[PDB]
């Protein structure tokens, strides 16, 4: 199967530069060009251009190495306006026009002078419960930059899970909560562990939450 | 540069209903238009190309039509999982350009929130801060009011709210409100309460606790 | 099978602006497949004139410009020059029939106002060596005329020749004027048994006749 | 500068086989899509075949599917077209053409070769008979004379004509051949020269008909 895998979230200080990566697998890299795109809440989806596999004007430099099957995009003197999610994408078949079918997972780029800081994970314990439903959770407090991922019981618990979008605190750090609701009758029969990954600070935490 | 315009930023429908989203180009592009669907935290997903052609694997209920400047995207029978932002794109010229997007939102029966309150954990207190979390679980509509009271003193500017996207199965929302105090100040007061008013609640609901109990 | 439709001819006086239309279908131009334009001068290969709908390569004067709308594309030449005379092809890609690069039918571009010129005509009798090979060919060279419509007739004594005549179709020389060739095949017996033979060239109402005799 | 040179074209009987080649220089052959495009006499352009920079993708026009085979040699910077079961309608000039880069929407042919003629015909290669056209003055400018060579009944095209081994350039005029009802070709080449030198200057027309491997040097002299 055709697959595009992009590099991880980035923290870039104003004026610096970052190189973004798109590794391809499942096809002849020389037969397809890679398209680059930018998504922001204000400006929406914007096409940047294309990485020719045999190789936004001043802001973006697009390249490719056929030996690594990797397309590249260097973003130059960065400002708050370059804070976005960036996608790479590919056309579906050899003779298709510019419609995009194969997409990477996206890379988040944060343009900031603030320092990266790993989060603290506190438990939100269940007590005495809306009749037959109990609630428990994890508070992921004071981290930077985005993003953070949370799963429960190594991914085996998905019913009743709500991971809230992070809020930005006046301190300049993010904070979020992930809660799961379970039947009251399950409270004392099974262990409940939230798994927290903040890759920008290489923080991985498994936290048990007990009633 | 061809401008792609979706007039409606938000479109609302119900499960099992038919819904149509419009896209206009400011240049005759014949049928060189694609439609994409993007769910929360996911990359766009190609649904239709060349204005009316279904991409591989797209369910039959997704159709596209139109030619020239006026394009339409339709879902014949809306399903719960169809919540997303939908973008049009012209693939007629360079640079490729996209519409602003139309967010799909589902109408359903009123659902009153389930309210839980969590005191700060011992582990957080030992660290110096105190966050009190009020949770409103699986409600509709979105409009909800949460008020914090500390020993009967109304709180203002001390709390931050977060809301999830519409649930892809029951179309409900969930909401967290987080009151943050210093440890020293948290220990100076006794009663911590969050009061919730919502269209599904005949009268406001209060969850509270006494520090220590 | 699909092609891109162009007008077979387009005319313009010097200094004017002319357009060559190129209409496709929802399977090529209409689906967003880009349109490209080529110029071919007589006896040469096609050259890239416009690519990517409207991009001029390095060397194409900015009087040439491209654009498109719907299923149709358009090449425009402002300040039409006499040296722009040539054939123009549009090109795109068609996804029907498993996919193929599709070309337009082509447009011959003529600049009007070129001033008429009367032909120079030369008439050779059959050489002595040809006769020794039992053949006889008279050669009528018509050159330096404009426009290209010319008419040749042959006379034996004073009576038109039935057959044996081969006349080329005029073509333009490096000086932008036309030239043609007319041949009259005879046996040695006709060449020597007649008093004379004549080439008759009529161009724009005017006629010249050259005669030769054994 | 980019260069493309095709060769191998010629006369072929209906049903026969031909192998065109194209040699490239001035660019990384290995990075570009290559193509064949043909143009029938006095007709339009028709794409024939395309090969990717890796030979991984090969496509053909329907009108040639099953009879033509495209291929390329990236070490030898060469492109090939193996034509089989040829028919009369395959008669044309065959161009080798490079595919430029584009960002979706299908690319253009940015460089074309000079071309190579392919003639599919049951007719036989016919060499020319070269006869002189003795100088004449009636139709030429004062003090000059017209002197010619008639190239008769040859096939197929083309013929090249020079004078005094290319030394004589000014005044030469080779006319486009005529296509007789018999299918043979005939052309004349005349040169106007000073009427005074008609006695001491030798004038030779050099006719080359490579299709038949015939070379002729004809002296022209006044009657």
């Amino acid at each position: 199967q055709v697959q595009l895998q992009q590099s991880g979230a980035e923290l870039v200080r104003p004026g610096a530069s970052v190189t973004l990566s798109c590794k391809a697998s499942g096809y002849i890299f020389t037969d397809y060009e890679i398209h680059w795109l930018k998504q922001t809440p204000v400006h929406g989806l914007e096409w940047i251009g294309t990485s020719d596999p045999e190789t936004f004007k001043g802001k973006a430099i697009l390249t490719a190495d056929k030996s690594s099957s990797t397309a590249y995009m260097e973003l130059r003197s960065l400002t708050s306006e370059d804070s976005a999610v960036y996608y790479c994408t590919r056309r579906p078949y050899y003779g298709s026009g510019a419609w995009f079918a194969y997409w990477g997972q996206g890379t988040l780029v944060t343009v900031s002078a603030a320092s990266t800081k790993g989060p603290s994970v506190f438990p939100l314990a269940p007590s005495s419960t809306s009749g037959g439903t109990a609630a428990l959770g994890c508070l992921v407090k004071d981290y930077f930059p985005e993003p953070v991922t949370v799963s429960w019981n190594s991914g085996a618990l998905t019913s009743g899970v709500h991971t809230f979008p992070a809020v930005l605190q006046s301190s300049g750090l993010y904070s979020l909560s992930s809660v799961v609701t379970v039947p009251s009758s399950s409270l004392g029969t099974q262990t409940y562990i939230c798994n927290v990954n903040h890759k920008p600070s290489n923080t991985k935490v498994d936290k048990r939450v007990e009633p | 540069d061809i401008v792609m315009t979706q007039s409606h930023k938000f479109m609302s429908t119900s499960v099992g209903d038919r819904v149509s989203i419009t896209c206009k180009a400011n240049h005759d592009v014949n049928i060189a238009v694609a439609w994409y669907q993007q769910k929360p935290g996911q990359s766009p997903k190609l649904l239709i190309y060349s204005a009316s052609y279904r991409y591989t694997g797209v369910p039959d209920r997704f159709t596209g039509s139109g030619s020239g400047t006026d394009f339409t995207f339709t879902i014949s029978s809306v399903q719960a999982e169809d919540l997303a932002v939908y973008y049009c794109q012209q693939h007629y010229d360079t640079p490729r350009t996209f519409g602003g997007g139309t967010k799909l939102e589902i109408k359903r029966t009123v659902a009153a929130p389930s309210v839980f309150i969590f005191p700060p954990s011992d582990e957080q207190l030992k660290s110096g801060t105190a966050s009190v979390v009020c949770l409103l679980n699986n409600f509709y509509p979105r409009e909800a009011k949460v008020q914090w009271k500390v020993d009967n003193a109304l709180q203002s500017g001390n709390s931050q709210e977060s809301v999830t996207e519409q649930d892809s199965k029951d179309s409900t929302y969930s909401l967290s409100s987080t009151l943050t105090l210093s440890k020293a100040d948290y220990e100076k007061h006794k009663v911590y309460a969050c009061e919730v008013t919502h269209q599904g609640l005949s009268s406001p609901v209060t969850k509270s606790f006494n520090r220590g109990e | 099978q699909p092609v891109l439709t162009q007008p077979p001819s387009v005319s313009g006086a010097p200094g004017q602006r002319v357009t060559i239309s190129c209409t496709g279908s929802s399977s090529n131009i209409g689906a967003g497949y880009d349109v490209h334009w080529y110029q071919q001068l007589p006896g040469t290969a096609p050259k890239l004139l416009i690519y990517g709908n409207s991009n001029r390569p390095s060397g194409v004067p900015d009087r040439f410009s491209g654009s498109k709308s719907g299923t149709s594309a358009s090449l425009a030449i402002t300040g039409l020059q006499a040296e722009d005379e040539a054939d123009y092809y549009c090109q795109s890609y068609d996804s029907s029939l498993s996919g193929f690069y599709v070309f337009g039918t082509g447009t011959k571009l003529t600049v009007l106002g070129q001033p008429k010129a009367a032909p120079s005509v030369t008439l050779f009798p059959p050489s002595s060596e040809e006769l020794q090979a039992n053949k006889a060919t008279l050669v009528c060279l018509i050159s330096d005329f404009y426009p290209g419509a010319v008419t040749v007739a042959w006379k034996a004594d004073s009576s038109p020749v039935k057959a044996g005549v081969e006349t080329t179709t005029p073509s333009k020389q490096s000086n932008n004027k036309y030239a043609a060739s007319s041949y009259l095949s005879l046996t040695p017996e006709q060449w020597k048994s007649h008093r004379s033979y004549s080439c008759q060239v009529t161009h724009e109402g005017s006629t010249v006749e050259k005669t030769v005799a054994p | 500068e980019v260069q493309l040179v095709e060769s191998g074209g010629g006369l072929v009987k209906p049903g026969g086989s031909l192998r065109l080649s194209c040699a490239a220089s001035g660019f990384t052959f290995s990075s570009y899509s290559m193509n064949w495009v043909r143009q029938a006499p006095g007709k339009g352009l028709e794409w024939v075949s395309s090969i990717s920079s890796s030979s991984s993708y090969i496509y053909y026009a329907d009108s040639v599917k099953g009879r033509f085979t495209i291929s390329r040699d990236n070490a030898k910077n060469s492109l090939y077209l193996q034509m089989n079961s040829l028919r009369a309608e395959d008669t044309a000039v065959y161009y080798c053409a490079r595919l430029g880069y584009c960002s979706g929407g299908s690319c253009h042919f940015d460089y074309w070769g000079q071309g190579t003629l392919v003639t599919v015909s049951s007719a036989s290669t016919k060499g020319p008979s070269v006869f002189p056209l003795a100088p004449s003055s009636k139709s030429t400018s004062g003090g000059t004379a017209a002197l010619g060579c008639l190239v008769k009944d040859y096939f197929p095209e083309p013929v090249t004509v020079s004078w005094n081994s290319g030394a004589l350039t000014s005044g030469v005029h080779t006319f486009p051949a005529v296509l007789q009802s018999s299918g043979l070709y005939s052309l004349s080449s005349v040169v106007t020269v000073p009427s005074s030198s008609l006695g001491t200057q030798t004038y030779i027309c050099n006719v080359n008909h490579k299709p038949s491997n015939t070379k002729v040097d004809k002296r022209v002299e006044p009657k």
